RNA sequence: GGUGACCACGGGUGACGGGGAAUCAGGGUUCGAUUCCGGAGAGGGAGCCUGAGAAACGGCUACCACAUCCAAGGAAGGCAGCAGGCGCGCAAAUUACCCACUCCCGACCCGGGGAGGUAGUGACGAAAAAUAACAAUACAGGACUCUUUCGAGGCCCUGUAAUUGGAAUGAGUCCACUUUAAAUCCUUUAACGAGGAUCCAUUGGAGGGCAAGUCUGGUGCCAGCAGCCGCGGUAAUUCCAGCUCCAA
């Protein structure tokens, strides 16, 4: 069982330190490599250059070609994958545009049927991916 | 900081002041002087939130340099002058006395006073000594220094400075028995008789002292000012008479008064 | 003037300064907010002086109207307005005048000021050609 | 990449482009609360279809 | 640096749980009954209950005879007292956990006014109350949250520049007015 | 000699410390750059003058790095002050007015103060609170009631459509006052100001979790949806739409 002495603070804090690195939350969170590996580097969005429009097949059970985007971040001039979530939005994407880039929902992991993908487009050439889908504003020609 | 600082924030400044946060950023710290800044009572705030003479800071100014504020019997002109405890403030062009003393609930209390109790002032020495020439000086709470004092004051006793002359009239010796008053901490401005004096060497001494009630409460002998002989204050005494009464008696006093007067 | 009444309360005198203070409400049933000049030529009515000594000032009407509270200061002598006022008051009665010039101006002409050393006319001089 | 992406945005597309129809404007706020509290804690009548839904499609 | 104050709090809690039947269904009852705006309305009232819950429960736990049980016990039961929400002879605070969220929304002045009678329904209460027509004591009020107090209760009454007191009719009776007075010269 | 498994020493810190903040059975877990207190710094170091107080930077000297002018001999710099730019980025406002308030400085009741106050931008966030109410006809509902289903009205309550149908008000235009250093806003008060009161409420959803459609039309393992289960291969309650509902 475990201690209980009324001076045996020092090793059931040791103790809670030491256990506490076995969880996989506290050891992302203090360990500092999950956010190194990060390619927000900890943000919640971030800006990217679109490099070429992509399709990745669906997962074994569907069957679908799903719509992205590589994507070269502005900061960090590092190159990720990110899903263009709606029915006709890669049309509205081209080449060589400002692209806002969120998290795809679960926290750096992939979601879905969509293999490796852990990220979304927002909006692009500032103008807001919603907004172009709504037909709310046309695209600046 | 490269040097003392001379501003004061309107949050940082004492409680007791009644200083309330929206008006102004700042507070009218108090110039260097008798009394120390903490258990001080400027001008300034004295002239404009207690009588509410003034509305500002300008007109407590013109106030004051037209020179009708007489603390301790002379004209002082600077607008954050550092009143203190047990100091008169004479405006005789209304022909009206003060004497600051703190209220039940520990702060400073408008106390009008009779011209003729208006020409003393009692205080608590602070230390004694032989200066130059066998000569014996003593100070004060304030920053009064007087010389050749009769030889049975000793410390923290209690002396009856006579104004316009800066002389001794009477004195009162610090022993049981005497009636005082408690200046600073959770127990300030209560009106108590001392009952014992316990020693701490190397320590601040604690007195418990009791007052008409029966209540006794201890404190510390630095926040110790005897003002009285006996069972009889030497001065008049504010409105409540120094007795500390809880939350309950106060509210059912306020009862009885809104009933009174409804 | 049919239904428009002062009252006045918290009312004192200070030598001090040499006027009375007082805390006036108006009632005004169904009327616009009483004007300065109104509320003064009343209160001097009231107070029995000529009504261009008197100042009054911070006039909040109550919700839904009605009431509306004030400040109301007046003096024993016309002389004491100009000794111990602020001086936007007697410039809303036109007993000041303040026809000055911009702040920011001021302190560029200030500026000059300390770049031009010692010489009286070209010290004094310094705002004439940058107008 | 597979040459597949000719086919984005098909449905959308494809589909007719029927308009809305104008209605009435519906109310809002406290009146739509009331309208809604009316709806299903005044006309309530007991019915042997088990308590249909307010979407039901009978 | 700023002389503000930011000392804010929020007056409502959301329930933790959406999509419960039997909780909406219990709250639009509440809201129909009192003729609400919205759920926040019913929201902060229950706060405000839980809140005094709170502090009686923190009393009760509180030994008897202490001098803070008393002094707030007593401060807390003459304030709901003085709201009329308690019984001037149930001054316990054991009675207190016993209040409901109903005798709190009955004493907003929206439900005052209708019960008074100046209203046909709540929602005419409501809209009166908002179009500045009803006075408590000398002071007119648009406020439909209004807690009234028990001596403010015989009070509530029209305001004298409405068209229910006083004259001064409305824009669209003058209207009318001047409109058939034109018709016929 | 001194300090160390009662964790020294070293390293890291996306570490200024605290009062405090979020979460809220109890116990705790995170956050505190940020207006109060204390510390440090004024591009990086270093050294000094004066002064009571500085290792000062809206003081000086030198070096390192940037960078301004030049008649090429020289000379002048320090916005992590208020504004305002560039750059960085997912990410943050006016090159505005005033010392009227709070205070401070000065030889000083009189001058000065981007301290600070005021206004501007401001869906960070917090409080209150419109977008409709009522009356009479119809057709329903109620323990409705009169005879004990059939018909009606001496009642109560919704919804649908109407010359209804005339009462009430702000949101806005805008006279004045008021506020204020000058103002702006709020609060008052004249005059207009509502029947698609078109003066138009949105954002997300309707398989389950989880409130709400086995509706209709398109697509047909595609397009797509789907946080998770899953849906989609021809009558898809899950996609794209219309209608109708649901939540705030
Ligand atoms: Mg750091
Ligand atoms: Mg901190
Ligand atoms: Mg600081
Ligand atoms: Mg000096
Ligand atoms: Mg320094
Ligand atoms: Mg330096
Ligand atoms: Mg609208
Ligand atoms: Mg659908």
């Amino acid at each position: 069982g475990k201690c209980r002495g009324l001076r045996t603070a020092r090793k059931l804090r040791s103790h809670r330190r030491d256990q506490k690195w076995h969880d996989k939350q506290y050891k992302k969170a203090h360990l500092g490599t999950a956010l190194k590996a990060n390619p927000f580097g900890g943000a919640s969005h971030a800006k990217g250059i679109v490099l070429e429009k992509v399709g990745v097949e669906a997962k074994q059970p569907n069957s679908a070609i799903r719509k992205c985007v590589r994507v070269q971040l502005i900061k960090n001039g590092k190159k990720i994958t990110a899903f263009v979530p709606n029915d006709g939005c890669l049309n509205f994407i081209e080449e060589n545009d400002e692209v806002l880039v969120a998290g795809f929902g679960r926290k750096g992991h992939a979601v879905g049927d969509i293999p490796g993908v852990r990220f979304k487009v927002v909006k692009v050439a500032n103008v807001s991916l919603l907004a172009l889908y709504k037909g709310k504003k046309e695209r600046p020609r | 900081a490269r040097g003392p600082k001379k501003h004061l924030k309107r949050v940082a400044a004492p409680k007791h002041w009644m200083l309330d946060k929206l008006t102004g950023v700042f507070a009218p710290r108090p110039s260097t002087g008798p009394h120390k800044l903490r258990e001080c009572l400027p001008l300034i705030i004295f002239l404009r939130n207690r009588l509410k003479y003034a509305l500002t800071g300008d007109e407590v100014k013109k106030i004051c340099m037209q020179r009708f504020i007489k603390i301790d019997g002379k004209v002082r002109t600077d607008i954050t002058y550092p009143a203190g405890f047990m100091d008169v403030i004479s405006i005789d062009k209304t022909g009206e006395n003060f004497r600051l003393i703190y209220d039940t609930k520990g702060r400073f209390a408008v106390h009008r006073i009779t011209p003729e109790e208006a020409k003393y002032k009692l205080c608590k020495v602070r230390k004694i000594f032989v200066g130059t020439k066998g000569i014996p000086h003593l100070v004060t709470h304030d920053a009064r220094t007087i010389r050749y004092p009769d030889p049975l004051i000793k410390v923290n006793d209690t002396i009856q400075i006579d104004l316009e002359t800066g002389k001794i009239t009477d004195f009162i010796k610090f022993d049981t028995g005497n009636l005082c008053m408690v200046t600073g901490g959770a127990n300030l401005g209560r009106i108590g008789v001392i009952t014992n004096r316990e020693r701490h060497p190397g320590s601040f001494d604690v007195v418990h002292v009791k007052d008409a009630n029966g209540n006794s409460f201890a404190t510390r002998l630095s926040n110790i000012f005897v003002i009285g002989k006996g069972n009889k204050p030497w001065i008049s005494l504010p409105r409540g008479k120094g007795i500390r009464l809880t939350i309950a008696e106060e509210r059912d006093k306020r009862l009885a008064a809104k009933q009174s007067s409804g | 003037n049919d239904t428009v009444t002062i009252r006045t309360r918290k009312f004192m005198t200070n030598r001090l300064l040499q006027r009375k203070q007082m805390v006036i409400d108006v009632l005004h049933p169904g009327k616009a907010t009483v004007p300065k000049t109104e509320i003064r030529e009343k209160l001097a009515k009231m107070y029995k002086t000529t009504p261009d000594v008197i100042f009054v000032f911070g006039f909040r009407t109550h919700f839904g109207g009605g009431k509306t509270t004030g400040f109301g200061m007046i003096y024993d002598s016309l002389d004491y307005a100009k000794k111990n006022e602020p001086k936007h008051r007697l410039a809303r009665h036109g007993l000041y005048e303040k026809k000055k010039t911009s702040r920011k101006q001021r302190k560029e002409r200030k500026n000059r000021m300390k770049k031009v050393r010692g010489t009286a006319k070209a010290n004094v001089g310094a705002g004439k050609k940058p107008k | 990449v597979h040459g597949s992406l000719a086919r984005a945005g098909k449905v959308r597309g494809q589909t007719p482009k029927v308009a809305k129809q104008e209605k009435k404007k519906k109310k809002t706020g406290r009146a739509k609360r009331r309208m809604q509290y009316n709806r299903r804690f005044v006309n309530v009548v007991p019915t042997f279809g088990k308590k249909k839904g307010p979407n039901a499609n009978s | 640096p700023v002389a503000r104050s930011w000392v804010c709090r929020k007056t409502y809690v959301t329930p933790r749980r959406p999509f419960e039947k039997s909780r909406l269904d219990q709250e639009l009852k509440l809201i129909g009954e009192y003729g609400l705006r919205n759920k926040r309305e019913v929201w902060r009232v229950k706060f405000t209950l839980a809140k005094i819950r709170k502090a009686a429960r923190e009393l009760l736990t509180l030994d008897e005879k202490d001098p803070r049980r008393l002094f707030e016990g007593n401060a807390l039961l003459r304030r709901l007292v003085r709201i009329g929400v308690l019984d001037e002879g149930k001054m316990k605070l054991d009675y207190i956990l016993g209040l409901k969220i109903e005798d709190f929304l009955e004493r907003r002045l929206q439900t005052q006014v209708f019960k008074l009678g100046l209203a046909k329904s709540i929602h005419h209460a409501r809209v009166l109350i908002r179009q500045r027509h009803i006075r408590v004591r000398k002071q007119v009020v648009n406020i439909p949250s209004f807690i009234v107090r028990l001596d403010s209760q015989k009070h509530i009454d029209f305001s004298l520049r409405s068209p229910y007191g006083g004259g001064r009719p409305g824009r669209v009776k003058r209207k009318n007015a001047k409109k058939g007075q034109g018709g016929a010269g």
